[PDB]
RNA sequence: AUAACCGCAUCAGGUCUCCAAGGUUAGUAGCCUCUGGUCGAUAGAAUAAGGUAGAUAAGGGAAGUCGGCAAAAUAGAUCCG
RNA sequence: GUGGUAGUAGCAAAUAUUCAAAUGAGAACUUUGAAGACUGAAGUGGAGAAGGGUUCCAUGUGAACAGCAAUUGGACAUGGG
C-alpha cells in the first residue's frame, strides 16, 4: 500500500522486507537486501556504482 | 572324472571343471539359480544360456541363499521372492564355458541340443591356494584362493 | 529393425557434470557422452573422435565447457563383433548456440 | 549415583517409534463427532501444498499491537473441487466399527480409475466396467441397508490433479466423514452429489480454525543431534557428533527412552490454525480493499518448485504434498480463535522487489531487443 | 611393443626420451628395425622424428 | 632405492658424495615454468548417519576447560617513535 | 589337518587421467599417436661408494608370483654381454 524507499538505491520496499540500520546519531538507514546492507559496511557509496539509480541520475540517464 | 550321480546314457551327456580359478561361494550361487525353474521342473538349457548371459549385463540377477553375509538388497531379485542379490561376472564365465562344452558332447552323440534339459549341477570345494599378506608388527598371515570343482550332467526330454 | 541414421544435437554439459567432483569433470564428461549416445541409438559399441576428445579436455579436466554440438552416426559395422551396428560421435565446431534445434543431418 | 544437574528430557516419547509412515498422504484418524440437529454436510478436504508468503492485516486484539499493520507468513495451499463418487455404510460392533457395504457411481473419469493400476500404460483399463452395466441395470436394494442398520456414514470422493501444475494424474481416493442428522438424509446428502464436483467454499470459510494432516519433509537417516536435540560433545576420542553414555550397567540392556541415530522425515502428523482467505480460480484474487490493483496470487516466476489457476485457500510437508484438512473437533472461541480477519495487502512478488511483470516493465523502460 | 626402438631413437638422436617422435602409420616397417643402424635409415625417411622443444619466450619478462 | 641395499615383502621407514636452468623475491624460502623424468599407487556408480583432513559463521567474546588445549589474530619493506 | 567368524574387515597418503588405432583368445591397465597433468634442479633428473650379484640385453611363454587385471615384467625359459 504507502512503500517507504531504500537509502542506499532509490528503489521501493513493498512491506514485510529489508533492514533499518540506525546509525551512531540516529539518521535511520532503510535497506531493501543485504547487496545495499554490506556496501555500507565498506563504505562505498552509491555514486560510483553503476546500476544504482544515483549514479544513472547524475549522467544523463532515465528522467 | 568321479561324477557324483550317472539315464542309462545313449540319452545322457556330461562335462567337468577341473579346479577353476574361480570362488566357491559366488559359483555356489550362479549354478542354484539354473537348476530348476521357477517351478519344481528342471530348467531348459537354452533358458540358462540366455539367464548367464543377461547376469553379465546386470538385467537378471542371482540371489544368493545360502551364503548371504553381508550382500546388498536389490530389486531384480524379487523375481525370486528373495531380498538379497548380485551379479557374480566370472562365476558366469565358466559356468557357460561349461555348458557350451556340454552342448558340445551331445553333438557327438547326435540328440537335439534344442531339447536339453539341465539334469544335474554341482559345485565341489577344491585344494586351497597360498600367499601370503603382511600384517603390522612383523605377523604374516595366509592369504587364500578356493578353487572349485564344477559337474554338469544333461539329458533330452522326451 | 533399426537402419543407420545420423542426427545432431547439442549437449548442456553444466548440466550432466554438476555436483561432481574437480577431478573427475572431465573424465565423468565422456562417460556420460558415451552413456547418451549408447541410450540415443541403442548401441554398444560408441566410438568417440579425438577431436570431441580434444575440445573437452580443452578446460583441463575441471573447467569444462558449458555446451558442445554433437552429431551421431549409427553405421552398419568386417566380419561383426555381436553387434551389427555401432555408433559414432563428432565434434561440430559452431559458433554460438543462438536457436539450434535437435535437427537432422544430410549427407 | 544420580545425575547431578536435573535437566529436562531431551525430545518427546509421544511420537515413536520415528519412522517413516506408510502412506503418501494424511490419513485423517478421529472425525468430530455427530450433532443430529446440523444440517449434513462434509468435514474434510484434501489439496496440494505450494509456497508461502507474507501478507498485511489489521489487528484486532488491549495488546499493544492494537489497531496496528503486521505483516504474518501464509501457506497458499492449492484446492481444485473434490469429485464424490461413492458412499460407504459402517456397523457399529463390539470389535470396532465396520463396513457393510460400499456402492459406486456410475461413470468414473480416467482421473480416479489410474488410482485402482500401478501400470496404466499396460492395462485394458477394466475397473469398474462390470460395475458399469450392472448400475445401468440402479443400487437401490444396497442403499436401503444403509438406512436400515449403519450408524456412521461417509462419502468418497477423490481430487483432479491433472488441474494442478504436478505431472500427476493418479488422484487419491478419500473417505470423508458426513456429520449432520438423520441417517436417510446422509445418504440422500453423498447419492445427489455423485458425479458432481464439491467446491471448498461449501466446506471451508473465512475466519475459521483448521486441524491440519500431513507428512513431513524427508531428511533420511539423521545422527542424534538433529534427530533428538541433543549437547554436541566437546572438541573426544572416536568423534563427537553422538551420545557419550547410553545407559547404566543394570538393567543390562538398553532401554527404549534413551535416543539413538536414525529416520527423520517422512513422519506423519497440527491443530488451530487460521483460515484467511478462501479465493477462487474464476482475476483479482489477491486483490483487496486497499491496495486495487488487479493481481493473480501466483508470483513472479511462478512457486518455485509452479503456476496455480485454481481454487486456493490461505491459512496461517514438502511442496507438492498431499495436505488434508480437518473441522475442528470442538467449535472454540479463545479471543484469538473467533477474531475478525482483515487483509490490506498480498504479496506477489530469488529476492523480488516488484509486485508484477507489467511493473518491472515500466522500471526498466524501452529494453534491447 | 616398440620400447626397443624409443630406446634407440633417444641415443642417435641426442634428444630426451619425451622428444623422439615415431609414427603411427608406420607401426610395422620401425617393429622391424631392431639395431641402430636400421633406425638411422628411419631417420632418413623421416619415420622417426624429433619434436621441438616447448615454447618458452623471453617476451613478458623483456 | 615410494620395486634391484637393510627393515621376513615390489614395506608412506632408513642409507655417504658430486653437477644444479627461467620468472617472482633479500633468498638454494614459498609459488609457477624449460631440459631430463613420470602418470607406477584396483576400478565404476551413488553422495545417508558416523568418521579423517579442510573451510566459514549474525550478536556476545573464555561465560567453555584442570588449564585459552585447539583455532583465530599479528606478520614483509620504508619513515616516525 | 579343518571349521564357524566371512564372500566379512578391508584393498581410501604421495593432485590424474582421457580419446583413438595397432597387437591379442581376451584390453580401465601393453605399445604408438593426440590432448591434459605432475616432478619443478638441496628434482621422482644425470653419475659414483657401501650393500646386492647377473637383476643388464634380446627372443620366446603352459602354470605360479607381481594383494583387481595383464598381450606386460626385476617373474619363467633359451641365448648373449
Amino acid at each position: 500500500i504507502k512503500t517507504d524507499m531504500c537509502s542506499f538505491s532509490e528503489y521501493r520496499i513493498y512491506p514485510g522486507r529489508g533492514q533499518r540500520f540506525v546509525a551512531k546519531d540516529g539518521k535511520v538507514h532503510t535497506f531493501i537486501h543485504r547487496k545495499e546492507a554490506s556496501l555500507f559496511r565498506q563504505k562505498i557509496k552509491p555514486v560510483k556504482l553503476h546500476w544504482t539509480l544515483v549514479w544513472r541520475r547524475m549522467n544523463k540517464k532515465g528522467g | 572324472v568321479k561324477y557324483a550321480k550317472e539315464s542309462n546314457e545313449n540319452k545322457c551327456c556330461k562335462a567337468f571343471g577341473q579346479d577353476l580359478r574361480v570362488h566357491f561361494k559366488n559359483t555356489h550361487a550362479t549354478v542354484q539359480a539354473i537348476k530348476k525353474d521357477k517351478k519344481g521342473n528342471p530348467m531348459k538349457l537354452s533358458a540358462a544360456k540366455k539367464f548367464l548371459e543377461d547376469v553379465m549385463e546386470k538385467k537378471r540377477c542371482v540371489p544368493f541363499r545360502k551364503f548371504t553375509g553381508c550382500i546388498g538388497r536389490k530389486a531384480q531379485a524379487k523375481e525370486f521372492k528373495h531380498t538379497q542379490g548380485r551379479w557374480p561376472v566370472k562365476s558366469c564365465k565358466f559356468v557357460l564355458d561349461l555348458l557350451r562344452n556340454a552342448e558340445s558332447n551331445a553333438e557327438m552323440k547326435n540328440l537335439d541340443v534344442d531339447n536339453l534339459v539341465i539334469e544335474h549341477i554341482q559345485v565341489n570345494r577344491a585344494p586351497k591356494g597360498r600367499r601370503r599378506t603382511y600384517r603390522a608388527h612383523g605377523r604374516i598371515n595366509p592369504y587364500m584362493s578356493q578353487p572349485c570343482h564344477i559337474e554338469v550332467i544333461l539329458r533330452e526330454q522326451e | 529393425s533399426l537402419q543407420p541414421v545420423c542426427r545432431d544435437y547439442t549437449i548442456h554439459l553444466h548440466k550432466l557434470i554438476h555436483g561432481i567432483q574437480f577431478k573427475k569433470r572431465a573424465p565423468r564428461a565422456l562417460r556420460e557422452i558415451r552413456r547418451f549416445a549408447q541410450k540415443t541409438m541403442h548401441t554398444k559399441d560408441v566410438r568417440i573422435d579425438t577431436k570431441l576428445n580434444k575440445f573437452i579436455w580443452s578446460g583441463g579436466i575441471r573447467n569444462v565447457p558449458r555446451r558442445v554440438r554433437v552429431r551421431i552416426a549409427r553405421r552398419r559395422n568386417d566380419e561383426d563383433s555381436k553387434e551389427k551396428f555401432y555408433t559414432l560421435v563428432q565434434h561440430v565446431p559452431v559458433a554460438s548456440f543462438e536457436n539450434l534445434k535437435t535437427e537432422y543431418v544430410n549427407e | 549415583s544420580h545425575r547431578k544437574f536435573e535437566r529436562p528430557r531431551h525430545g518427546s516419547l509421544g511420537f515413536l517409534p520415528r519412522k517413516r509412515c506408510k502412506r503418501h498422504r494424511g490419513k485423517v484418524k478421529a472425525f468430530p463427532k455427530d450433532d443430529p440437529s446440523k444440517p449434513p454436510h462434509l468435514t474434510a478436504f484434501m489439496g496440494y501444498k505450494a509456497g508461502m508468503t507474507h501478507v498485511v492485516r489489521e489487528l484486532d486484539k488491549g495488546s499493544k499491537l492494537h489497531k496496528k499493520e503486521i505483516v504474518e507468513a501464509v501457506t497458499v495451499v492449492d484446492t481444485p473441487p473434490m469429485v464424490c463418487v461413492g458412499v460407504v455404510g459402517y456397523i457399529e460392533t463390539p470389535r470396532g466399527l465396520r463396513a457393510l457395504v460400499t456402492v459406486w457411481a456410475g461413470h468414473l473419469s480416467d482421473e480416479c480409475k489410474r488410482r485402482f493400476y500401478k501400470n496404466w500404460y499396460k492395462s485394458k483399463r477394466k475397473a469398474f466396467t462390470k460395475y458399469a452395466k450392472r448400475y445401468g441395470d440402479k443400487m437401490e436394494a444396497e442403499l436401503t441397508r444403509m438406512k436400515n442398520y449403519c450408524s456412521v456414514i461417509r462419502a468418497i470422493c477423490h481430487t483432479q490433479p491433472s488441474k494442478t501444475p504436478i505431472g500427476s494424474k493418479k488422484a487419491h481416493v478419500m473417505e470423508i466423514q458426513v456429520n449432520g442428522g438423520s441417517i436417510a438424509e446422509k445418504v440422500d446428502f453423498c447419492t445427489k452429489m455423485f458425479e458432481t464436483a464439491v467446491p471448498v467454499k461449501a466446506v471451508f470459510t473465512e475466519g475459521e480454525m483448521i486441524d491440519v494432516i500431513g507428512v513431513t519433509k524427508g531428511h533420511g537417516v539423521k545422527g542424534v543431534v538433529s534427530r533428538w536435540g541433543v549437547t554436541r560433545l566437546p572438541r573426544t576420542h572416536r568423534g563427537l557428533r553422538k551420545i557419550a553414555c547410553i545407559g547404566a550397567w543394570h538393567p543390562a540392556r538398553v532401554q527404549f527412552q534413551v535416543p539413538r541415530h536414525g529416520q527423520k522425515g517422512y513422519f506423519h502428523r497440527e491443530m488451530n490454525k487460521k483460515v484467511y482467505r478462501v479465493g477462487n480460480g474464476a482475476p483479482r484474487n489477491a486483490t483487496t480493499e486497499s491496495d486495487l490493483t488487479e493481481k493473480r496470487i501466483t508470483p513472479m516466476g511462478g512457486f518455485p518448485h509452479g503456476t496455480v489457476n485454481n481454487d486456493f485457500l490461505l491459512l496461517k510437508g514438502c511442496k507438492k504434498r498431499p495436505i488434508t484438512f480437518r473441522k475442528t473437533l470442538v467449535p472454540r472461541t479463545t479471543r484469538r480463535a473467533l477474531e475478525p480477519v482483515n487483509l490490506k495487502f498480498i504479496d506477489t512478488s530469488g529476492h523480488g522487489r516488484f509486485q508484477t511483470s507489467e511493473e518491472k516493465a515500466k522500471f526498466y523502460g524501452p529494453l534491447k531487443s | 611393443s616398440l620400447q626397443l626402438q624409443k630406446r634407440l631413437a633417444a641415443s642417435i638422436l641426442k634428444c630426451g626420451r619425451r622428444r623422439v617422435w615415431m609414427d603411427p602409420n608406420e607401426a610395422s616397417d620401425i617393429s622391424m628395425a631392431n639395431s641402430r643402424f636400421s633406425i638411422r635409415k628411419l631417420v632418413k625417411d623421416n619415420l622417426i622424428i624429433r619434436k621441438a622443444v616447448a615454447v618458452h619466450s623471453r617476451y613478458r619478462v623483456r
